[PDB]
């Protein structure tokens, strides 16, 4: 059974650089498709027989490869490139793991922020401490908890957004859940933040 | 730009194409498990051929692809728009039309007939 | 076009059956596909049939998971899908093969698959303070805890702010219930004067709160 395995998974692309990602089958092909995908919509028809554009693709983009390698190519990359791209084919109909192509913009330092649980939580018998990262460029950031100085894993969970469609920013949230019982069992709660455009790293802390 | 249409069923006669136009889609029926459904008539710039084989058990246009080990009745194709067939009379005698031309696939305001 | 069935929900063990009403074209003369989705991950190819003889086809991963079957007479292709786990929650789509590639989708169907059962979430104020200050920023926001399903839905002040509004990807908890955060940056002076409250609204449990949030 056939299997595409594509390279990279992630890659960042400032707006005019030239684009290359790669395709590369287990067993010969004849053909390669491509197809792109935005968050909430359906995956697109793109590129066709290797080379062959669809209507309404872009003249930036072109296809290449033959026998077990492939390749998409971006000429000049505009911000409306931005997607994951899926490699197919139609002998057996399996896919690509997919590449997801970003904006590389210049770096951009973190705000960041802490909360401590809210009285009406701490009613119902549960704490969450929530330190958020705000509008920071590239996605690599480091967040650890330490209470009382101990440092602190497996209860702790993070969300980050997709790229900000003006900015090219990240925002990320590091949520702390704890038992109120565990919560008032100590005093210091520590966010630690560690990210390139820091000088890392960076603690931003409340005493109970 | 698929015909969705069959071509017509004459008395007496049988229906073949000679050259296949470029997208043409044959199902490949007869069983054959590990994969290959159909096959598609299509090819770079400057050839043109029938991309998959197919397995059983139990110019511009592509030329018609060589029988396989298990294949029933005529074979149900899925043409494309502008495809054009050709009649002809096996044992059975007429002949008041001279110069045979019928079965092409048109887009007329919206559907494809033959 | 290609129309499928809404948001299913599942619990561990059952089975399921989605739709795809096909409308415009004959529906017979088409090879139909289907491709399964993870959240995060990639796409997976299910299997495909033809609903003029019914022929099938399956991925070798889903031989005895998926199957697949159409009504020629309704225009729909149906896929059921057994003994659910939990990496079976995805998104599934169903495509017309146009032999060169898929050239129609549907708007895809999202299976959730737990043993939790639906659930309006408690929604925490994030209060701003000297913690949450960052020069002339200040940055509030909502803690939205412990719902099933997805999705939640937040605003602030009714639609009426949007710029430095950031709502988080729902997580996962352990318990079984999703949880986020929405969070929005404000300048610090605006603070006193401008009062600010995130309208939270979960339709699965038609449940739907108004947070304020305050220093
Ligand atoms: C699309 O266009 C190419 C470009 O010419 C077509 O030409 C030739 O296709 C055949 C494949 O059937 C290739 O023949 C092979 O050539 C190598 C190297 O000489 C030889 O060692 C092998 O024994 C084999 O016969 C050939 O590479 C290729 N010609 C050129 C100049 O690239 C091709 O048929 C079309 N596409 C495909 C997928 O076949």
């Amino acid at each position: 059974q056939i299997v595409s395995t594509q390279s990279p998974a992630i890659m960042s692309a400032s707006p005019g650089e030239k684009v290359t990602m790669t395709c590369s089958a287990s067993s010969s092909r004849s053909y390669m498709q491509w197809y792109q995908q935005k968050p909430g919509t359906s995956p697109k028809r793109w590129i066709y027989d290797t080379s062959k554009l669809a209507s309404g693709v872009p003249a930036r983009f072109s296809g290449s490869g033959s026998g077990t390698s492939y390749s998409l190519t971006i000429s000049s990359m505009e911000a409306e490139d931005a997607a994951t791209y899926y490699c197919h084919q139609r002998s057996s109909y399996t896919f690509g793991g997919g590449t997801k192509l970003e904006i590389k913009r210049t770096v951009a330092a973190p705000s960041v922020f802490i909360f401590p649980p809210s009285d009406e939580q701490l009613k119902s018998g549960t704490a969450s401490v929530v330190c958020l990262l705000n509008n920071f460029y590239p996605r690599e950031a480091k967040v650890q908890w330490k209470v009382d100085n101990a440092l602190q894993s497996g209860n702790s969970q993070e969300s980050v957004t997709e790229q900000d469609s003006k900015d090219s920013t990240y925002s990320l949230s590091s949520t702390l859940t704890l038992s109120k019982a565990d919560y008032e069992k100590h005093k210091v709660y520590a966010c630690e933040v560690t990210h390139q455009g820091l000088s890392s790293p960076v603690t931003k802390s409340f005493n109970r | 730009e698929l015909c969705d249409d069959d071509p017509p069923e004459i008395p007496h006669a049988t229906f073949k194409a000679m050259a296949y136009k470029e997208g043409t889609m044959l199902n490949c029926e007869c069983r054959i498990k590990s994969g290959s459904l159909y096959m598609l008539c299509t090819g770079n710039s400057s050839h043109s051929s029938w991309d998959n084989q197919c397995q059983c058990t139990s110019p511009g246009h592509c030329r018609e692809p060589p029988p396989w080990e298990n294949e029933a009745t005529e074979r149900i194709y899925h043409f494309v728009v502008g495809q054009m067939v050709y009649y002809q009379c096996v044992q059975g005698y007429r002949a008041l039309h001279r110069g045979p031309a019928e079965s092409v696939c048109k887009m007329t305001h919206g559907k494809t007939r033959w | 076009q290609l129309q499928q069935s809404g948001t299913v929900l599942a619990r561990p063990g059952a089975s399921v059956k989605m739709s795809c009403k096909a409308s415009g074209y004959s529906f017979t003369r088409y090879w139909m596909h289907w491709i399964k989705q993870r959240p995060g991950q990639g796409l997976e190819w299910i299997g495909a049939i033809y609903p003029g003889n019914s022929d099938t086809s399956y991925n070798q991963k889903f031989e005895g998971k998926a199957k697949l079957t159409a009504v020629t007479s309704a225009s729909t292709a149906y896929m059921e899908l057994s003994s659910l786990t939990h990496e079976d929650s995805a998104v599934y789509y169903c495509s017309r093969d146009y032999g060169y590639y898929f050239d129609f989708w549907g708007q895809g169907t999202t299976l959730t698959v737990s043993s939790a059962s639906t659930k309006g979430p408690s929604v925490f104020p994030l209060a701003p303070s000297s913690k949450s200050t960052s020069g002339g920023t200040a940055a509030l926001g909502c803690l939205v805890k412990d719902y099933f399903p997805e999705p939640v839905t937040v605003s602030w002040n009714s639609g009426a702010l949007t710029s430095g509004v950031h709502t988080f990807p729902a997580v996962l908890q352990s318990s079984g219930l999703y949880s986020l955060s929405s969070v929005v940056t404000v300048p610090s002076s605006s603070l006193g004067t401008q009062t600010y409250i995130c309208n939270v609204n979960h339709k699965p449990s038609n449940t739907k709160v108004d947070k304020r949030v305050e220093p």
